[PDB]
């Protein structure tokens, strides 16, 4: 009977443990939300343009900045294979020097401009 | 109209002069706001206190040195040239008779309409620990301008590093009718219509929504249509994860 | 009217006319098309993973 | 949370190991900058450093960090190496004399290199096509690097030369680096082609800067390097 | 003594396979011999690892053969072995502590419910339902469909098709075994269609055509056109020819309940859409059976929830409504709480996953 | 222990306001307060100085402007002991101010425990709030309490610390700055309730009600496109894999696209429900 009474006390301590796990579950989501808000504030309006060259490893990449230099950045966890382009113009962080976003296929520049018509008013025939 | 923008640097600066001077309820710390009142957006980028002395026995007795007013405003020009005299701020929860007599002092060196600010260290009730008012005459007529807080990029982010909904909205909304009811009853016995006319304008403007009640329920159903579809998407992941959880259990039995 | 030129419906019994507004629908059910296509594919894919 | 701390980095340049120093340092040439003597990583011995080995140098402390994969990252103008070339000799077929001359020159040493060494004559490393313009040679160009299972490479001498400082040299030398690792490949020389596929009638006034470099690398590749299976 | 009793039962369960549909020994001495090998403390005190070792799944189809034309042959009121069996059956549940009992609790109730289906009163079976309901986690997938089969059949005699609807849905989806998909599924599909007989829908044959043989397709096809078209003459001839199939399945009661549904279903088939329906037009429709019953026929169908109409005896017409409206305020909000209730059954997937 | 600088609420905000003019330019200031080693370190009030033509040097500070200002500290209760001189510089890899050399060596003569503070980011702002300082040591300062053991000192694994232009010496001797903050009960009560996102507060009902409801018609159309691209990814995901092995460098393939169909769905439905509860709440 001594061993049977000891087993009863073991599950009594687990009773408070079950309700305490739910306390950390709702509290961690508050800290997880703060971690997600920190990721969104990294990019912001401050971003530098660079040229992606070749992928190496997850959270690793080799790019070429538009400042004349070349650096090794860390690719985001979102871009891996299907969403990652082999060579395209991409966005980079300034001081932290990390991958940001894949820029749209902009072939225009200041030298040797290419005009593009928008909503032409010329009627056929 | 115009709006008052109080930077967090100014709100926290006025709270420091209260504790360091050991100011009790018998004294109120007075200070000078600095900013640009020319445009419609009034922003205060600087604040400083002054050696003010308050006397409760006579509301017409106040000690203020005009030499420190002009000197400090001139010496702080080296920091930023956008800081001029737009008004002044003072402490204390309430406006006494001594506050009305000191309003005409800074008006000599102030071009546009001066701005008044009341700093409350206790912050008892509702929001807005700092209330802003404008001093203009036709009898002194004070108007409450909307109080907003906007800072620079590094100033707003620096607050988040130091600190590292529906129920509250309903509580303050219910207290709005309780506080308004006491203002009408006390004013009723005080006279025995102009002040109550402004409150009647807001109070008057399924009573008037009966015509839109039919169209409201039709829009609420369309909102539930989107919620019903998104709920099914979340339900498919539960069955997908349940099957995925078995694949892990199948590997534990063989291995 | 059946050609979507004029919008309205007539009355043969009393010889009257009725009002018909130009738009017949907003955009709602277009989201249900994405739901029907999902429940006819992903649901069938769940059994392929289990079996 | 552990990823956020890793995303903060001062940055790291890109360079190649030149030599080994007995002082526990290394001479690495930074491509955007130049040759800088830096420190070898403490977890990486100095014996693993080879010539023209691609490594990673930190920006902040200017020293070796880790050892990445060894490759030369191409700066891409017209020179990007493609994959899965699509062509055949049956599409441009019907010419008996031309096919016999192409096989005995390009394809012959690739399949059987021992025929030239046993006979005593050097295998041809290059050929110049002759004929009227627009004979259909544009389609068979893809089949040259296809049936031979080589790397498809096109070279534009104009886009590799720029008036900017240092931009008219490093681009040309980049072709020589990858040509050794990609050696089972056939290099295509354009902009001089009068054959009519792409016919500019050559350029004698725009090549004055590149003649001091490209002509030296093409001649030194055959003579000094003695690297076979490379068709210019 | 748990191992010693279990070792003897291991040799007993092997014999019970022969006693089930294979080798019946004698129809007299065996039923008395099988009783004395069980009672003497085989279930004991519920010590450890006690389940599935009793008779349980084996004896369902055994004792029903000894009661019919074997030991009794209608020479007595009830089998004395079954009377003692009912004493041992109800004693097993009385001594149960409701701790680890899951599968063994639902199997014994299957006997007292099945007995009331042939000879007995099903009114007392409703009191056992309150005791029968437990979250049984040990019931195998083969018996989960049978546990839902009896619960749906009792509600059919109780004139409730709404409660029996949720049980019969999960019954046809379970029991993948071949023997359960042939004899048990065809008998369960006819009961699933019996729920549609009381509802008034009676859908056509699509999935049920290739799922079962032509034995169950013939009576359902004739009852489909008889109830839809509202013809009592064709409905009567179907009961006579198919009477042999109706008695074994205890579906013979459709001569009253389903016969009343022949008129109720035919109401929605014919077009009442117009408002004032003259008495002569009602007498012509539905052959001559609607001529004798006019005002009383519509009066009960409205309260039962079929249609909504109004009868006028002054001018001799009946004002009818087809139940058609437009969502404005309270109309769309009726299904708002229902669609939320429909998702409540899917809200339990969070704990399952 | 050592001296761990505790930045107050106003001490951090004024440093960004004093160096507000120009990226390349530079200002200075005076830290105040009184404190004792082994814990207490505090800065009561901070104030800037006018920018001179010499930049930051021993002649940069104006004793005339300092004496005229110091007399104003007493009457306002602002008078405290000077604990150091804080500056602002664009910053370098090592020796963030090239014009600042002989200042701190003249500062340590009056008080050896005085420090100097410089705001590092100056347009590099991140949100970890990395701030830099310097303090001279030279001969002495030893035979005392434990400076390094306080916070994450005794370092030099590889060369990596801080900016990694420093290693051992930093400026001089690796003073090992420690930046913390402490506030009173009144200051902590403010920024918690005051600072959230923007100010709609005190009534949330009608402020964003009309703005969100007006765009709800366009939001209903935009959330439909997000669902359209949801199942199309999962459809092509299971169509191309007949193996269930990895040749696909797919180490985690599903969870990324599964979360894109979940978290986005979890984001779009909650904003159409929790906001819908207060979107009417009309009653009478």
């Amino acid at each position: 009977y001594f061993k049977l009474k000891k087993l009863e006390k073991e599950y009594e301590l687990l009773t408070l443990q079950e309700d305490y796990i739910k306390d950390e579950q709702r509290h961690l989501k508050r800290e997880l939300k703060r971690a997600q808000e920190e990721v969104k504030r990294i990019q912001s309006v401050p971003l530098v343009i660079g040229q992606f060259l070749e992928p190496i490893d997850q959270n690793t990449g080799i790019v070429s900045s538009t400042t004349g230099m070349s650096y090794v950045v860390r690719i985001l966890s979102t871009l891996d294979r299907e969403l990652l382009k082999p060579s395209m113009s991409v966005a980079l962080h300034r001081h932290s020097n990390a991958l940001v976003d894949i820029l749209p296929p902009d072939s225009d520049s200041s030298i040797s401009v290419m005009g593009e018509n928008e909503k032409p008013d010329v009627t056929y025939a | 109209h115009e709006k008052v923008t109080i930077a967090p640097l100014v709100l926290l600066s006025a709270l420091d002069h209260y504790e360091r001077t050991q100011t009790k309820e018998n004294k109120r710390c007075v200070g000078v706001i600095l900013g640009d009142a020319n445009s419609s957006t009034i922003r205060v980028t600087n604040s400083f206190a002054l050696p003010f002395e308050e006397d409760e026995k006579n509301s017409d007795v106040w000690f203020l040195d005009h030499n420190y007013i002009e000197n400090m405003n001139e010496m702080c020009k080296k920091i930023n040239a956008k800081e001029k005299l737009i008004g002044w701020y003072h402490s204390g929860p309430k406006l006494r008779a001594s506050d009305l007599k000191i309003n005409e002092l800074f008006k000599k060196y102030t071009q546009n309409n001066p701005l008044l600010l009341i700093v409350d260290v206790k912050q008892q009730g509702v929001g807005l620990p700092t209330d802003a008012y404008v001093a203009i005459e036709q009898e002194k007529t004070f108007l409450h301008l909307p109080c907003t807080i906007e800072a620079e990029e590094a100033e707003e982010i620096g607050v988040e590093h130091l600190l590292r909904i529906r129920l509250t909205n309903q509580l303050k909304s219910l207290k709005g009718l309780q506080s308004k009811l006491k203002d009408v009853v006390e004013y009723l016995d005080k006279v025995i219509h102009t002040i109550l006319g402004k409150l009647q304008d807001v109070f008057n403007l399924n009573n008037l929504q009966k015509a839109l009640t039919v169209k409201t329920n039709d829009e609420l159903m369309v909102i539930y249509i989107s919620n019903l579809v998104r709920s099914i998407i979340a339900f498919d992941d539960l069955i997908e994860n349940k099957i995925q959880n078995k694949k892990i259990q199948e590997q534990r039995v063989k291995d | 009217i059946l050609d979507k030129i004029f919008y309205g419906v007539l009355d043969q019994g009393n010889g009257w006319l009725y009002v018909y507004e130009t738009p017949n629908q907003d955009a709602t059910y277009d989201s249900a098309l994405e739901l029907v296509g999902q429940l006819n594919k992903v649901v069938d894919q769940l059994f392929e993973k289990a079996s | 949370k552990d990823e956020l701390r890793l995303l903060q980095e001062p940055g790291s340049y890109v360079g190649e190991v030149i030599k080994i120093v007995s002082d526990k340092k290394v001479l690495v040439k930074v491509q955007p900058e130049g040759k800088y003597i830096v420190d070898v990583a403490k977890d990486i011995n100095v014996k693993d450093l080879k010539a023209s080995q691609r490594v990673c140098l930190r920006s902040d402390s200017y020293m070796l960090h880790k050892v990445l994969e060894n490759k030369a990252d191409p700066l891409v103008s017209l020179m990007m190496v493609e994959k899965v070339p699509d062509s055949t000799y049956d599409m441009v077929g019907g010419l008996t004399k031309q096919i016999k001359e192409i096989k005995e020159v390009i394809e012959l040493p690739v399949k059987h290199p021992e025929l030239f060494e046993s006979l005593g004559i050097a295998q041809p490393k290059g050929v110049i096509l002759y004929g009227p313009p627009g004979t259909g040679k544009t389609l068979l160009a893809r089949a040259v690097a296809h049936h031979t299972d080589c790397k498809f490479i096109r070279v534009s001498g104009a886009e590799l030369v720029q008036k900017y400082i240092g931009e008219g040299s490093r681009m040309v030398r980049e072709l020589f680096v990858m040509a050794r690792e990609h050696a089972p490949s056939i290099i295509f020389m354009d902009e001089i082609d009068s054959i009519g596929s792409t016919r500019v009638e050559g350029s004698g006034g725009g090549d004055s800067e590149v003649q001091r470099t490209m002509l030296e690398l093409l001649n030194q590749l055959d003579g000094f390097e003695t690297s076979k299976n490379i068709k210019i | 003594k748990t191992i010693e009793v279990t070792a003897e039962i291991n040799c007993f369960m092997h014999l019970l396979v022969q006693l089930f549909l294979w080798d019946s020994k004698e129809l007299e001495q065996l039923v008395e011999f099988n009783r004395k090998v069980v009672i003497p403390n085989l279930l004991c005190y519920y010590n450890l690892r006690s389940l599935n070792l009793i008779n349980a799944k084996l004896w369902f189809y055994i004792y029903l053969s000894h009661e019919t034309l074997a030991r009794s042959s209608e020479e007595i009121n009830s089998d004395n072995q079954n009377i003692i069996l009912r004493s041992t059956m109800m004693k097993f549940l009385k001594i149960a502590s409701l701790k680890h009992d899951n599968e063994t609790k639902a199997m014994l109730i299957n006997l007292i419910l099945r007995d009331f289906l042939n000879n007995g009163e099903v009114d007392s079976a409703s009191d056992f339902i309150s005791k029968l309901e437990y979250p049984h986690t040990d019931v195998s997938s083969s018996l989960e469909a049978r546990y839902f089969f009896y619960l749906s059949k009792i509600n059919a005699i109780q004139l409730d098709y709404s409660t029996a609807n949720e049980y019969i849905i999960a019954a046809i989806r379970k029991a993948p075994h071949n023997s359960k998909s042939l004899g048990f599924l065809q008998q369960s599909n006819k009961l699933h269609c019996c729920i549609q007989l009381l509802m008034g829908d009676i859908p056509e044959l699509s999935f049920f055509h290739q799922s079962n043989m032509q034995k169950s397709l013939l009576p359902y096809y004739h009852l489909t056109k008889a109830v839809k078209l509202g013809d009592l003459k064709k409905f009567t001839s179907t009961i006579t020819k198919y009477k042999q199939l109706l008695l074994k399945d205890d579906t013979y009661q459709l001569c009253v309940r389903l016969r009343s549904n022949v008129i109720k279903t035919g109401i929605r088939i014919i077009s009442l859409t117009y408002k004032k329906i003259s008495l002569r037009d009602i007498c012509l429709k539905l052959n001559l059976d609607s001529e004798q019953t006019v005002e009383y026929m519509v009066s009960r169908a409205i309260r039962d929830g079929v249609i909504e109409a109004k009868i006028n005896h002054e001018d001799g017409f009946i004002e009818t409504t087809e139940l058609l409206n437009i969502y404005d305020s309270e109309d769309p909000q009726q299904v708002f709480d229902e669609r939320i209730k429909f998702a409540n059954q899917l809200h339990d997937e969070y704990l399952v996953s | 222990t050592k001296e761990t600088v505790y930045i107050s609420s106003i001490a951090l905000l004024k440093m960004l306001k004093h160096g507000r003019a120009g990226v390349p330019m530079e200002v200075m200031g005076l830290m105040l307060g009184e404190f004792v080693d082994d814990y207490t370190v505090n800065v009561v009030d901070v104030f800037a100085m006018p920018q001179s033509g010499t930049g930051v040097s021993v002649e940069a500070v104006d004793d005339v402007f300092q004496a005229k200002m110091m007399d104003m500290l007493k009457q306002t209760g602002r008078d405290q002991m000077v604990v150091g001189w804080y500056h602002s510089h664009p910053g370098f890899g090592c020796w963030l101010s090239s014009v600042d050399v002989n200042t701190q060596k003249s500062f340590e003569q009056l008080n050896s425990r005085a420090v100097a503070v410089v705001v590092d980011p100056i347009q590099s702002v991140k949100g970890k709030v990395v701030i830099d300082a310097f303090r001279l040591i030279d001969t002495g300062a030893l035979i005392n309490n434990l400076e390094p053991r306080q916070t994450t000192s005794n370092t030099g694994l590889l060369n990596k610390a801080n900016i990694q232009a420093l290693i051992h010496g930093l400026n001089r001797h690796y003073y090992s700055l420690n930046i913390d903050y402490h506030k009173t009960a009144k200051e902590t009560k403010m920024l918690m309730n005051l600072h959230k996102e923007q100010w709609q507060s005190g009534l949330k009902m009608y402020d964003y009600e009309e703005k969100e409801e007006s765009n709800l018609a366009a939001t209903k159309s935009m959330v439909k496109i997000a669902e359209q691209y949801s199942k199309r990814i999962e459809e092509e995901k299971e169509l191309t894999e007949e193996e269930l092995k990895t040749r696909y460098v797919g180490r985690q393939d599903p969870k990324k696209h599964l979360s894109e169909t979940a978290d986005e769905t979890l984001e779009n439905n909650i904003v159409s429900v929790l906001t819908a509860g207060v979107n009417s709440v009309a009653i009478k």
